[PDB]
């Protein structure tokens, strides 16, 4: 009975400390299980995650280490705030376990998804998401797993981005376990692996923008291979232009598939599906419209960049220099630090920014 | 045009 006292959540077992009280799971994912909870100290509910197995293998490592670094670099009113993180284990080597504390907001987009909003309600969110994401990239980071359970609201319009672990710089695609990546979000450039830049992560806003409007999944598909076959059936079989940047092995397999013209984005999105209309110019179903069809563009050379979506009619409303100019995170040099160390190097690095973050 | 201050996600 000293500091922590300890819990059945669902499966798992949260050995926490004393302040955070009730607990409840909320949230089962293939990062970390995560809990709803109570903190006597502060007097207000937050969140904890523990971030479930941070060592069985160098890939779930440097996805935990990456989470806690950027977690603690990364502020700004449209990411979610780092609260506190500690471990119930008294020595490096008694070290396993990982528990990160944060804000605690209302609901998940799923949320939203599953209501009729009016286009400032919309365009609102989406222009803190956008602010949000644009945060990540003035330091060239990469959320790379953004979704509808990933982005976080508040009963007072307010949004949060959330979960960092497959944050992180542009380059190859070839992640490990790609499986943690929802494939219903996931863009051309990550499904063909091609390579990826910052506005990898404007398509996810486009897939999930249109699931606002439609509430039904944009590009549903059944496994890895099939969601390229959705997005082709509706956005159109992609140019040869971008047909010589695939990897030879990807080009003949994309090339052999039947040819589809696509649908037009008001067959795609007919104006019924958008926020009621009024009289005004920027908020209107066809500004909307167009700023999807600047993001759900397969090749990612001509998809707009999170720079021109703040700037478009329909997002830019709400423009406000601080929120989307904030100056950039700056990183220690950590991450900087993308080099591949030990099960054991890593359990180091790990327990040094738990012990110097608590 | 004023910032929504409400959403009702119930
Ligand atoms: C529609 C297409 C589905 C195919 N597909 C994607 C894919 C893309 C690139 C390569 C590749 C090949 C040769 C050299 C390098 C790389 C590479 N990888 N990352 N960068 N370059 C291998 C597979 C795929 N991926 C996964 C993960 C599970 C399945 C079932 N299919």
């Amino acid at each position: 009975d000293n500091n922590f006292y300890s819990v059945e959540i669902g499966d798992s077992t949260f050995t926490v400390l004393k302040r955070y009280q009730n607990l409840k799971p909320i949230g089962s994912g293939a990062q970390g299980i995560v809990c709803a909870a109570y903190d006597a100290i502060l007097e207000r509910n937050v969140a904890i995650k523990k971030l479930s197995r941070p060592f069985q293998n160098q890939t779930h490592a440097k996805r935990a280490y990456r989470e806690l670094v950027l977690m603690k670099c990364v502020n700004h009113k449209n990411i979610i705030g780092l609260l506190n993180v500690f471990t119930p284990q008294k020595s490096l080597e008694e070290f396993q376990d990982v528990y990160i504390v944060m804000e605690l907001m209302d609901a998940n987009l799923c949320q939203v998804i599953q209501m009729e909003l009016d286009h400032e309600r919309m365009s609102y969110l989406l222009y803190q998401m956008l602010c949000g994401i644009k945060h990540l990239h003035s330091a060239g980071i990469i959320h790379r797993d953004l979704k509808p359970s990933n982005i976080v609201v508040k009963s007072d319009c307010t949004l949060k981005i959330l979960d960092f672990g497959l944050a992180r710089t542009a380059g190859t695609s070839f992640m490990m376990e790609p499986e943690v990546v929802t494939r219903y979000y996931r863009a051309p450039e990550v499904i063909l692996g091609m390579g990826y830049k910052e506005n990898v992560d404007i398509w996810s806003v486009g897939c999930i923008m249109g699931e606002m409007v439609c509430h039904k999944i944009l590009f549903p598909g059944r496994d890895y291979i099939d969601q390229w076959n959705k997005v082709i059936e509706q956005l159109g079989t992609p140019c040869p232009a971008f047909m010589k940047k695939l990897q030879p092995t990807v080009r003949n397999y994309v090339e052999n598939r039947p040819k589809y013209a696509g649908y037009s984005f008001e067959k795609l999105f007919p104006d019924v599906l958008f926020p009621a209309d009024s009289e005004h110019n920027k908020l209107k179903a066809s500004q909307a419209r167009d700023l999807l069809s600047k993001m759900l563009v397969i090749d990612a050379s001509k998809r707009i960049s999170v720079d021109e979506a703040l700037q478009h009619p329909y997002i830019n409303v709400w423009y406000d220099p601080s929120e989307a100019e904030a100056p950039p995170p700056k990183i220690p040099d950590k991450q900087l630090d993308e080099r591949e160390h030990t099960i054991e190097e890593w359990k180091e690095l790990i327990y040094k920014e738990v012990m110097d973050l608590e | 045009p004023k910032r929504p201050t409400t959403l009702n996600l119930f």
